RNA sequence: GAGUCGUCUCGGGCGAGAGCCCAUAUCGACCCCGAGGCUUGCUACCUCGCUGUCGGCUCUUCCCAUCCUGGCCCUGCAGCAGGGGCCAAGGGUGGGGGUGUUCACCCAUUAAAGGGGAACGUGAGCUGGGUUUAGACCGUCGUGAGACAGGUCGGAUGCUAUCUACCGGGGGUGUUGGCCGCCUGAGGGGAAGGUGCCCCUAGUACGAGAGGAACAGGGUGCCGCGGCCUCUGGUCUACCGGUUGUCCUCCCGGGCAUCGCCGGGCAGCUACGCCGCAGCCGAUAAGGCCUGAAAGCAUCUAAGGCCGAAGCGGCCCCCGAAAAUAGGCGGCCGUGGACGAGGGCUCGGGUAGAAGACCCGG
RNA sequence: AAACUCCGAACCCACCGCCGCCGUAGAUGGGGGGAGUAGGGUGGCGGUGUAAGCCGUCCACCGAGAGGGGAACAACCCAGACCGGGGUUAAGGCCCCAAAGUGCCGGCUAAGUGUUACUCCAAAGGGUGUCCCGGGCCUUAGACAGCGGGGAGGUAGGCUUAGAAGCAGCCAUCCUUUAAAGAGUGCGUAACAGCUCACCCGUCGAGGUCCGGGGCCCCGAAAAUGGACGGGGCUCAAGCCGGCCGCCGAGACCCCGGCGCACGGAGUGAUCGGGUAGGCGGGCGUGCCGGUGGCGUAGAAGCCGGGCCGUAAGGUCCGGUGGAGCCGCCGGUAUCGCGGAUCCUGCCGGGAGUAGCAGCGUAGUCGGGUGAGAAUCCCGACCGCCGGAG
RNA sequence: CCGAUAGCGAACUAGUACCGUGAGGGAAAGCUGAAAAGCACCCCGGGAGGGGGGUGAAAAGAGCCUGAAACCGGGCGGCGAUAGGAGGGUGCGGCCCGAAAGGAAUGAGCCUCCCCGAAGGAAACCGCGGCGACGCGGGAGUACGAGGGGAGGGGACCGG
């Protein structure tokens, strides 16, 4: 098992690497999926997340696309879209990932934090938002 | 038509219409989270009657007569049978522990020890622990029950939750504690002249039509096959039916909140003590249609109340005050009525 | 329908020219370049062992190049009132008269009476008025039979839902052995609110005068939606009364004329009845700016920073342990061929109710 | 300057020689028998038509031809495919889904541009937005902007006009003198006056302002179920352009054996293996005949289920059932082999235990009798319907 | 030459049944057993039906020689109430049985050793280069390799 403190971490790099590792047979647990960072213009990152949630298939049967409002779920959903869920290995893969909100563990396992894209640079990147801010705006609990 | 904008018929602000998952009203606003006393007081709707009052709120100008219907409700005395502690988790609020405290107890369908004395003392000690720490606990709410025994509509206790506010967690704990060993009053929680919300599961019609649920306008000169049918439901693509379109199915047995009904009067009996203002304790002769004997603490509240006759209704303080009218502390009752519903 | 975009609709660039003077307060030619699929047409791809037309009606979704409401900028903006520009689909955008009419014309209201796509939305939903067959007349043409994007009258709308969709209701498992009660709030939905008038402001600001605003506070109306019948109105083949014919010999008491008819009306159900349906804040648009360079200055931006929409979220209303992160708490239980906790069927009624369920008493 | 030419390629084609390759297991050519006789399509070169569409011509190819790649995608790419096995590349890709790069150097980027050869992916115009090259002006002969001082005298230039006195307007626009001066840039005045600039010297004590090509990125940019880069997501890259390097990755290509075909007599083939229309050739099975040779109650055929062989069509054997007929071999023969015909017929399931057994002027109900069984058979009582006409 | 959804429409009361005003049109229906011994007698069942027992064979007991498939019921083996479909093909696991015709006990799946060995072809580490990614020399066509041969071990399934 890996407990990753994903404070600082670009959601996509963590998810790609996590999606391959869970498929290998490993267990990842993400702690701090709300203090993690996403770069980009603020306006577009909010417009993408809102649009998804808003769906409303055409008026919404009580089926079709749901997208969640809370950031903790957003990371967890992001790694699942990178896995399948109608293939055996994938459907299982989704149960090997769990999100815990904040850190209520006393462990920190394996950490990737390398500066290559996967962790930010705070003095070389022109603009970013913390994800928690956007989740609040969407109307989540957190 | 000619692209004629037509306002929607039915709503999505209240839809869906269906059966309530419990006959206990639902709450998602708490007006006594950080403020003492329960979220109002619960009774059974006796019926309605009407009363003539003097402005109060200006119909035109103050000092003019106004007609107002009022719903008279036999409330039972309520009594705290359980202390609930919460601990805040990280997926929402989760239940720390509880104290459970005991022929009505027999009529209730709820599980019973079988070693009453023992179980109760362990939960109670557990609670003192939780209370001390004291920040484990972030709020405390009360399991509270009705007591019908002079009231003939039903004689089982309907059991519900009301929060008990307080400034801080230790204070809510002391207050709740005193309360278990005691009865309660219409007088204690509530006072006349506030605006209060009313929560209830409305009367069940059973299954009703598109005519009744959504409203269906009538049609042309002559119609051979009906005017109460659905018409179009939709195009060729979309290839599927929506839910925004007229259908038949359940209307009623749904929880409804109606806001801001002014508290006119509090007394006890009825019709065994006669007052010339604040209502004469209006009790119809021949009794009420389809409702049991009245004799207990009562409240007669303004306007409409969700819930037809013979149904358990609950009251909640308001989540807003009036907004171009002033509140009046203690309504004024110019003259009275003693009419029959027969 | 697809393809197509000449035609159509709409945009952008250049600015001849008039507007006393001053191209852009406003109006705007010549020419040049795109976008859309909404008119027309081209295509012959798809169907001739059928993919039924148009219009209306009813019912609903989506889009903005936005008619109105909100927030904003200019002016050849004195006021009152226009003209032009920017954001914005949350909500609203009506009733009549002619036409079969989509469209178009007209009347008076209105804050405004916006458009377009969805099988030229909507016929296994209605209607069948129009295109329109076999009957007929008239005009034109033909030797004639007979013809008409000439006129005209009259001329069938089938089907018990197999599959699947959506709205409501049950029965069970998974539910980390089962169970009874109480909750958590993942998410999903929303317009629960919209809009207008009047008085005070003020006969004021502003104007030579004529004339005449705004912020803010009260009262009321309208529309939508939801609930509720005590009042008042509807109904009521519970019941009661009056009454024609006829039958029972018959007073009495009844049948029938398919409640005989008429008169009254309780409960209950309803409107043509009554009652209810926030604010604020944060973050943002358009916009107004601060500091402040590139360009020692100046400059709202190039970085940093302050405000600011009916729109966006919270707040609010509706649903919601089968949310598989399958949840929490408290209590109750087990331990053909032993014993048997919970639970139903039973009975008397409903606050409930198509079957079932639900609820309560026993 | 299609239908003009003082002219004219690349290129096509005739012929001879050579060289190459092919051929005597028969090429080159002739005669005979049997056919089939709707086309499409990318590119080049076109003609028409806004276009899409149509039509010429040559064409890889699809048609009739798989496989791997282009997200999928008749004809775009790689590749032409006997059976089985092993290996390695090609097209293309290397952040994850998904095999293989959280590749390397440098420049471009700040738009979520792009991440799409594509069928998918919008323009003229314009931005001291960027980066990079060009020559001009000009550098203590240092204004590039600031700032401290500047804006003279002739003179009101004249006309017009009360005034036009820089400043209603028209035309001219000259000369002297220098921190400095334009018959005056704007304000201002009825017109003046007055305020002020360009301009200059000097301080600040520098490299200064320009203009002009290019690449990119921004603006220009409005649409109807949730649709887009294949999806997720990605901004020191998982982006772009110019280099470079290591791998992944086909039935291809390589390789071992087997198999057919072609050829060799009474092993050999780099130069063999896709296949519709159509032609050609071989075998199997079916009924009966004839000839030949066998089998049966000590158990036939048929049926059912299982085993085995042959690329196959098909055959054989065993166990149960059945209770009288049955094969093989060779030469003949045809009312001789079925997946489809909105095929004909028989049998059977779903629909369903649904609809229908309600609609028209709408009849039963209580005792008792009988009987294996009684709501609707009968008897008794009570109540109807029809009544010049159920 | 054909053989009872064939040959005459008709092998069996057939041009019959049957339809149509008429003219005229027009089917289907073959098989007990050697001998009927075609079921006495008894229990049950209102029961004439059926069931129990006795009936050479009755699975020849009454359109009865034989007795197919579709289909219906129960059962056995596998799967199954949080996961996806032209219903499968190929490889590899699970569970399930398999007396016979197959191959093998005169040795089956299986295992082990030794050797030959196509196409192909490393590693450790070292040296020298390259802005670096990484290349080059030596290790080395070596180790290694499909496939085949022989020998050995084990003793019942394996195929299907």
């Amino acid at each position: 098992m890996r407990i990753i403190n994903a404070e600082g971490l670009i959601l996509g790099r963590l998810a790609s690497k996590v999606a391959k590792m869970l498929l290998e047979g490993e267990e990842v647990v993400i702690v701090n999926a709300e203090k993690a960072v996403i770069t980009g213009n603020r306006d577009v990152i909010f417009k993408k997340y809102k649009q998804r949630t808003e769906l409303r298939t055409l008026t919404n049967p009580r089926r079709g696309p749901f997208y969640p409002k809370r950031s903790d779920e957003i990371v967890r959903r992001t790694i699942r879209g990178m896995l399948p869920w109608k293939t055996d290995r994938g459907r299982k893969a989704f149960k090997r990932l769990k999100v815990y909100v904040g850190i209520p563990k006393e462990f920190q396992g394996k950490e990737l934090e390398t500066i290559i894209e996967a962790h930010v640079s705070r003095l070389s990147r022109p603009k970013y938002v913390t994800v928690g801010e956007v989740a609040k705006f969407l109307g989540g609990k957190f | 038509m000619g692209k004629v904008h037509r306002p929607r018929r039915g709503s999505l602000g209240f839809s869906p219409r269906k059966r309530a998952k419990s006959i206990v009203p639902r709450i998602r606003s708490w007006p006594k989270e950080t403020e003492v006393r329960m979220l109002g007081f619960a009774g059974y709707k006796a019926g309605m009657t009407h009363i003539l009052m003097i402005d109060d709120e200006p119909g035109l100008t103050n000092g003019k007569e106004i007609f107002m219907p009022v719903t008279i409700i036999e409330t039972p005395p309520l009594r705290v049978f359980g202390i609930r502690a919460y601990r805040m988790g990280y997926l929402g609020l989760e239940t720390a522990t509880e104290v459970i405290v005991p022929k009505l107890l027999e009529r209730r369908i709820a599980t019973l020890p079988k070693n009453y004395t023992q179980e109760m003392f362990e939960q109670k000690l557990g609670q003192l622990e939780d209370m001390i720490k004291e920040g484990e606990i972030v709020d405390v709410r009360a399991i509270v029950a009705t007591q019908p025994w002079v009231i003939k509509l039903k004689k089982k206790p309907e059991v519900m939750e009301y929060a008990i506010g307080g400034t801080s967690v230790e204070e809510k704990f002391n207050y709740i504690k005193e309360k278990l060993g005691k009865e309660l009053r219409v007088g204690e929680v509530l006072k006349e002249g506030e605006l209060l919300d009313v929560i209830a599961v409305t009367k069940g019609k059973g299954t009703q039509g598109p005519v009744k649920r959504w409203g269906i306008k009538l049609r042309a000169h002559k119609d051979s096959k009906g005017r109460r049918k659905v018409g179009s439901i939709g195009p060729w693509h979309p290839a599927r039916v929506m839910w925004t379109v007229p259908m038949a199915g359940q209307m009623g047995f749904h929880h409804r909140t109606e806001l801001n009904k002014r508290l006119i009067a509090i007394g006890e009996n009825g019709k065994l003590k006669l007052d010339e203002n604040t209502e004469i304790e209006i009790t119809p002769k021949g009794g009420f249609p389809h409702y049991g004997i009245v004799r207990s603490d009562f409240m007669m509240i303004a306007g409409s109340v969700p819930g037809a006759i013979k149904r358990i209704i609950r009251v909640r303080p308001a989540i807003r005050p009036p907004k171009k009218k002033p509140p009046v502390q203690r309504p004024q009752i110019t003259y009275v009525s003693v009419e029959s519903k027969q």
